[PDB]
């Protein structure tokens, strides 16, 4: 069963050259039409262009001047060039059978010229430490970080009920997410809420008691 | 000149057990050169027809398309809990391939209106002369929603940052985040901080506020 | 099967292939003529262990798998045998995707000698489709 797998830098810098390579198992990449597509946010899709079984390639209009495509026989594996990049070639990119039959996971490639950046955590309380209903949401704003991912967790994970953790949007560069966790008024602040956050890129976890 | 296809309705929600079409139009006539696709969250896109109505061995017979030329229909007899998520069309009639907009299948459930809470800024950032402030809409029903920011009664705008769930797999209802981010002397300039929601489920807008001219 | 001219014009048609890719009806009507005078079920063996299929004869080294061709790549990922079927859909899925690659037509010899640079609209030329 032909099976395909994307691999290669998820971080690329503005005017750099993205490079992705798509391993081809259970089959020949003579075998087939491959191509290479890519979703941007939004749910827009664009079909980047294909290299056939010769090796011959067709390249979106859009394209044509910075894309090539080209593949390794001996290797079963074609890849994916894009120079001059910009933050407008982030994005989800796939390679694919030409029939659309077979498909990789997929691999995130973003463009960005920051750097490694830890995330402050602040805690979110309601206003005068106030409490109304049967019920209090508390949170947390894991502000500035990059690059993504981080691991945001309630009481070491102890807290896991009526919680909602947003996905992370980018501002000014940096990546910004909030979480919300809801407890009975009877809960806080009689027992004590905290919000885990780690961030494998900078080799941080912070806990943030609310 | 690319063909351009444009799918409707962008978004459709419904009832596990019942039946929908989805519409894909080209611009130009493709004869039967348009492909369907879905694609869940978090998974690749699966094709579901090919050539407009051929059918894919090992594809669920819910699903099956009809159309020619311009005029494409994708239609699943009674959707299942599995079938939501994003379907795309394709054509392959010339290069370059274009997808379309893409329809959103959703579940349809009962309306429910959000739980709303706003946060001013925490001590910690105001000290690294930051100010967030957040306001969280909870578990709604339908996914319109609009959030509108005032300050000392002005509506704002800049500065506001918004983040929204997919449809929650635990109740399908919708959350969503909304930010005002200000420096922590815009931010003591003021006093009102207002995250007001209009939604489906009630004429007046829910209101959350605080002042800073108090706790 | 063997099909009436304008009786395949209208199925090709069917089918998609007019202006697909940039090949007008004609030029896969004509193809058709010359490559087996629109007969599905015709078919040609070759010096080496491969065969051509169909309508449009599609070689079993390259396109199609007979299960008894040395070197067989089967491009269409399809038993040949689909490609001799009274009905075309398999036949053109093929063509579709031969002709996709840098190519085109190019790839059917007699295309090119009796159709290629000619006036194949000829070809649907009087047909009611």
């Amino acid at each position: 069963e032909v099976q395909l797998q994307e691999s290669g830098p998820s971080l690329v810098k503005p005017s750099q050259t993205l490079s992705l390579t798509c391993s081809v198992t259970g089959d020949s990449v003579t075998s087939d039409l491959w191509s290479w597509i890519r979703k941007f946010p939004g749910n827009k899709l664009e079909y980047m262009g294909y290299i056939s079984y010769s090796g011959s390639t067709y390249y979106h209009p859009s394209l044509k001047s910075r894309i090539s495509i080209t593949r390794d026989t001996s290797k079963n594996q074609y890849y994916l060039q894009l120079n001059s990049v910009t933050t407008e070639d982030t994005a989800t990119y796939y390679c694919a059978s030409w029939g659309g039959d077979v498909w990789g996971a997929g691999t995130t490639v973003t463009v960005s010229s920051a750097k490694t950046t830890a995330p402050s955590v602040y805690p979110l309380a309601p206003v005068c430490g106030d409490t109304t209903g049967s019920s209090v949401t508390l949170g947390c704003l894991v502000k500035g970080y990059f690059p993504e991912p981080v691991t945001l967790t309630w009481n070491s994970g102890s807290l896991s009920s009526g919680v909602h953790t947003f996905p992370a949007v980018l501002q000014s560069d940096l990546y910004t997410l909030s979480s919300s966790v809801t407890v009975t008024s009877s809960t806080w602040p009689s027992q004590s809420i905290t919000c885990n956050v780690a961030h494998p890129a900078s080799s941080t976890k912070v806990d943030k008691k609310i | 000149m690319d063909i351009v296809l444009t799918q409707s309705p962008a978004t459709l929600s419904v009832t596990p057990g019942d039946s929908v079409s989805l519409s894909c139009r080209a611009s130009q006539s493709i004869s039967n050169n348009l492909h369907w696709y879905q694609q869940k969250s978090h998974e690749s896109p699966r094709l579901l027809i090919k050539y407009a109505s051929q059918s894919i061995s090992g594809i669920p017979s819910r699903f099956s398309g009809s159309g020619s030329g311009t005029d494409f229909t994708l239609s699943i007899n009674s959707v299942e809990t599995e079938d939501f998520g994003m379907y795309f069309c394709q054509q392959s009639n010339s290069w370059p391939y274009t997808f379309g907009g893409g329809t959103k299948l959703e579940i349809k459930r009962a309306d429910a209106a959000p739980t709303v809470s706003i946060f001013p800024p925490s001590s910690e950032q105001l000290t690294s002369g930051g100010a967030s402030v957040v306001c969280f809409l909870n578990n709604f029903y339908p996914k319109d929603i609009n959030v509108k920011w005032k300050i000392d009664g002005s509506e704002r705008q800049n500065g506001v940052l918004n983040s929204w769930t997919d449809q929650d797999s635990k109740d399908s209802t919708y959350s969503m985040s909304s930010t005002l981010t200000l420096t922590k002397d815009e931010y003591e300039r003021h006093n009102s901080y207002t995250c007001e929601a209009t939604h489906k489920t009630s004429t007046s807008p829910i209101v959350k506020s605080f002042n800073r001219n108090e706790c | 099967k063997v099909f009436g001219r304008c009786e395949l014009a209208a199925a090709m048609k069917r089918h998609g292939l007019d202006n697909y890719r940039g090949y007008s009806l004609g030029n896969w009507v004509c193809a058709a003529k010359f490559e087996s005078n629109f007969n599905t079920q015709a078919t040609n063996r070759n010096t080496d262990g491969s065969t051509d299929y169909g309508i449009l004869q599609i070689n079993s080294r390259w396109w199609c798998n007979d299960g008894r061709t040395p070197g067989s790549r089967n491009l269409c990922n399809i038993p040949c045998s689909a490609l001799l079927s009274s009905d075309i859909t398999a036949s053109v899925n093929c063509a579709k995707k031969i002709v996709s690659d840098g190519n085109g037509m190019n790839a059917w010899v007699a295309w090119r000698n009796r159709c290629k640079g000619t006036d194949v609209q000829a070809w649907i030329r009087g047909c009611r489709l």
